[PDB]
């Protein structure tokens, strides 16, 4: 139906003649046009890590932290290394809140 | 009749009047690799159309 | 980690089936189409000397 | 332990035998390596029994299969089809073949390449001639020749050498399909002995093709004659040899067919060999040069 | 169907001599080849349909295993890195100058077709 | 019944015409001694048969483990070559078909080709057992090293990750910015590595294949046993 074909033109403009990097321009700060998209991505990398992040923080990390805690914590079921007494504190927690 | 013997050629060939019929001999040669150039990749382009 | 799988004989078979369709589409439908086009420019561009040569020899029109 | 001290030397003879006797002796008199391929060869003979009596019961079969009409109409379906795998049967029976023409011939003119190969092939073994079935083929064939494959051409020509049947106009179409119409190396993978009886029918026709002679010549070769059996071979040798003789044609290609025969002129008599040296001297006046054998090493 | 030549050929020699030049355009016009007009548009075809449908699955099924197994956090999180690359092959890429050098490895297209000469089919 | 219709100087069809061109270029013919013509025409195409059809395997193989190693690149996805079975299936499905393929036309022979040229014959023995080993080395060594990259490769990007995400956890989303900026492109740079190997690893593949089986297709040439001359 037409609201297929209405998105097939607007994405077509958007990929070819909406650049962010001339309505913006740019060009007075950044060396070449090659180089821009790299940091392009690199922030599209950074964005989409702290939205997966974002999108539930309060969990225990599956990977093992280095001595460091996320917020005044340090003592929660969020810091526990061991994810068996840790399922158990938070069974508690949850309960509760 | 003898118009309608080139109609047949100019309708399948058009290109064949970039060359005049009084300089067509002037390009023979008994080798088909002697033949002038001269219009040898005009010939070649032209018979590719008008785009 | 995960070192072995839960069947060797099954991820084998798997490669080899994958493998022969490619092989098989490969003979029957993708060499025959390049083949088609291929051939058919390398046959006018190596047979073009003689070619033209043999049919200068035979049209009376000169 | 005693099994590593074994293996060493057992397999210490075994790696002298890729060599051009590098070593002081290592070639043997005996030869047992003639004994396995003799052993083997033994049993495939055995494998070729004939059967001939269990051809009778095949014919049973055919009888109680399509020879009733009263349980299926032979002429409604397709004898192309059927008659193709019960001559490949054995079952050579002219009363049925004669059926078997009357039912197809209204269909002949709709028949594929294919099936008109296979009909061919089966009145072939079974050398049954019909004027009438014939006459409606080679214009099925002159009508499509440009449809015709080199590979079905060679047997349908086999049939019309096998009976003295030919008409000028199928000569020249089937020389035309062969020689343009196909590829022009088709000949090497069709096999000398077609290509003999090929030339044998143009030969006794007398039809000069020099075009046709030139595409044939290519597919004899040390290669395709090396796989015919040494009597069939020495066959094809005499009458391809006659064949180039009468038309005059002697192309470079023919110097393999001489060598087949002077590589093991024992199994020809000196009346064979004479006429095989006069057709040599005849290639070598044409050819402007001398034949020589070429040996390995 | 009959070869466009032929059509030519009777068409011409029946023709009028005096109206031969008029009627040339309508002859050149009978004996151009065919080239099929657009279709109806038709919004998407039913094989693409399928295709959209099982590529969708298998995501999902993929997604849903991958967020239900162990470190499922590292397993989202590495389809973004890999995402990113996608954008930056879309965006780096001279498609255009690739396009080239593909049509530059196959002989039938790296050059033009060079054949049939004009003079030696000229037909007087 | 009906085969669909394809448009010529179609974009997948000249890639994969260059493709096979440039592997069956490979392994090329060995040139005769004598001049080719219609004579010499018939062992030329003998020659052809009795050489294998090694452009159509690896071209075969190559697309095969381009496409299985890509889509270990791609979004919710793993590659087919990460399990032990898939990728080690290849590389001995390669060893035995070539040693099927040499068993067959010099047959006892075969052990023979073993042997390495120009060594003194009486030195030779000790010579051709290692051979041997290394010979059947090839099977493990060639699935094995596909098999790695795509695992060891996936593990360590498993492993990087997680030590990369407790920046941000631990040290703020949006309080620092700094120390997960460098690292992410580390991470990004290993990526694109990962990209450069899948086309490293198929090709290295495929030219293995190449090297191993062109070893027995060589074949003496039957030339003609009788000629004319001048």
């Amino acid at each position: 139906m037409a609201v297929t074909s209405f998105l097939g033109k607007a994405f077509e403009k958007y990929f070819y003649d909406f650049s962010a990097y001339e309505q913006f321009g740019l060009n007075r700060f950044l060396s070449s046009k090659g180089q821009y998209v790299a940091l392009r991505h690199v922030g599209f990398v950074m964005v989409g890590v702290n939205v997966l992040l974002a999108a539930n923080f309060p969990f225990n990390p599956p990977f093992p932290t280095i001595g460091m805690c996320p917020a005044g914590w340090e003592g929660t079921w969020v810091c526990q290394a061991d994810k068996a007494k840790a399922l158990e504190m938070y069974k508690e927690w949850k309960k509760s809140n | 009749r003898l118009l309608k013997l080139w109609a047949k050629r100019l309708l399948v060939s058009p290109e064949l009047a970039i060359v005049p019929l009084n300089e067509f001999d002037a390009q023979l040669a008994s080798k088909f690799e002697g033949i002038s150039p001269k219009y040898q990749e005009l010939l070649s382009a032209v018979a590719q159309g008008n785009k | 980690m995960k070192l072995l799988p839960e069947s060797l004989q099954q991820e084998a078979a798997t490669a080899a089936v994958v493998a022969s369709w490619v092989l098989w589409h490969l003979d029957t439908q993708l060499l025959p189409t390049i083949m088609r086009e291929h051939k058919l420019h390398a046959c006018w561009a190596a047979a073009a000397k003689r070619y033209n040569e043999k049919l200068f020899k035979l049209n009376p029109s000169y | 332990a005693m099994t590593r001290q074994f293996s060493a030397p057992g397999s210490h003879e075994h790696h002298e035998t890729p060599l051009s006797k590098v070593m002081p002796t290592v070639v043997s008199i005996p030869r047992k390596v003639a004994c396995l391929a003799l052993g083997a060869t033994k049993k495939v003979v055995c494998g070729l029994a004939s059967s001939g009596p269990s051809q009778n019961l095949v014919s049973t079969f055919a009888n109680k299969v399509i020879v009733e009409e009263n349980l299926v109409n032979v002429a409604e379906i397709d004898v192309p089809f059927w008659s193709y795998w019960l001559s490949s049967a054995g079952f050579t029976s002219k009363d049925a073949f004669v059926k078997f023409a009357e039912a197809v011939k209204p269909k002949v003119a709709a028949l594929s390449t294919s099936d008109i190969t296979n009909l061919t092939v089966a009145f072939k073994r079974a050398n049954y001639y019909d004027k009438d079935l014939f006459t409606g083929i080679e214009a099925n064939v002159s009508a499509n020749f440009t449809k015709f494959e080199t590979e079905q051409l060679l047997q349908i020509v086999a049939t019309f050498d096998a009976f003295n049947h030919s008409s000028v106009a199928f000569l020249d179409d089937v020389a035309d399909s062969i020689t343009y119409c196909n590829h022009y190396l088709a000949p090497v993978r069709a096999g000398a002995d077609e290509l003999a009886t090929l030339l044998t029918y143009y030969a006794k026709n007398g039809h000069e093709r020099a075009d046709l002679l030139a595409t044939v010549a290519r597919g004899f070769s040390e290669v395709s004659l090396g796989k015919l059996s040494a009597a069939q071979r020495k066959d094809t040798v005499l009458s391809a040899l006659k064949a180039f003789q009468t038309f005059g044609f002697y192309p470079e290609s023919i110097e393999a067919v001489i060598g087949a025969a002077l590589v093991s002129p024992a199994e020809y008599s000196a009346e064979e060999l004479k006429e095989v040296e006069a057709v040599k001297v005849a290639a070598e006046n044409a050819l402007g040069g001398e034949f020589v054998l070429i040996q390995e090493g | 169907e009959g070869n466009s030549v032929a059509g030519i050929i009777k068409s011409v020699n029946e023709t009028s001599g005096a109206n031969l030049l008029s009627s040339l355009k309508t002859i050149k016009a009978q004996a151009a080849p065919i080239y099929p007009a657009a279709a109806s548009s038709t919004g998407y075809s039913t094989q693409a349909k399928i295709a959209l449908f099982g590529a969708l699955s298998w995501i999902l099924y993929r997604a849903d295993g991958q967020s239900k197994a162990h470190e499922w956090i590292v397993d989202l999180n590495l389809n973004v890195l890999q995402a990113a690359w996608l954008i930056s092959f879309s965006s780096l890429i001279p498609f255009r100058a690739v396009y080239f050098a593909f049509r530059g490895m196959a002989p039938a297209t790296a050059s033009t077709l060079n054949g049939l000469k004009t003079f030696s089919s000229i037909s007087l | 019944s009906s085969v669909r219709d394809v448009k010529t100087g179609s974009l997948p069809t000249n890639f994969l015409t260059g493709v096979y061109r440039f592997w069956r270029s490979q392994n090329p013919a060995e040139k005769p001694h004598d001049p080719v013509n219609d004579r010499l025409l018939p062992a030329v195409v003998d020659a052809s048969d009795k050489r294998a059809s090694i452009g159509t395997w690896a071209t075969t193989f190559f697309c095969t483990i381009i496409s299985c190693n890509l889509l270990g690149l791609m979004p919710f996805n793993e590659a087919p070559t990460s399990g032990l079975g898939f990728a080690t299936g290849l590389g001995v499905s390669v060893w035995a078909t070539a040693t099927i393929l040499g068993l067959s036309k010099t047959g006892f022979k075969f052990p023979g080709h073993f042997i390495p040229g120009g060594t003194p014959w009486p030195m030779a023995f000790i010579f051709v057992p290692l051979e041997t080993i290394s010979y059947t080395f090839r099977a493990v060594s060639l699935g094995v090293r596909l098999w790695v990259n795509m695992l060891a490769g996936h593990t360590l990007l498993h492993i990087l990750t997680g030590m990369a995400l407790a920046l941000p956890f631990s040290l703020g989303f949006f309080s620092m910015v700094p120390a997960t900026f460098g690292v992410c492109c580390l991470l990004s740079a290993l990526v694109g590595l990962e990209y450069l190997v899948a086309v490293l690893q198929s090709g290295v593949f495929s030219i293995l294949s190449t090297v191993y089986v062109g070893e027995f297709n060589h074949d003496k040439f039957i030339g003609p046993a009788a000629k004319i001359v001048k």
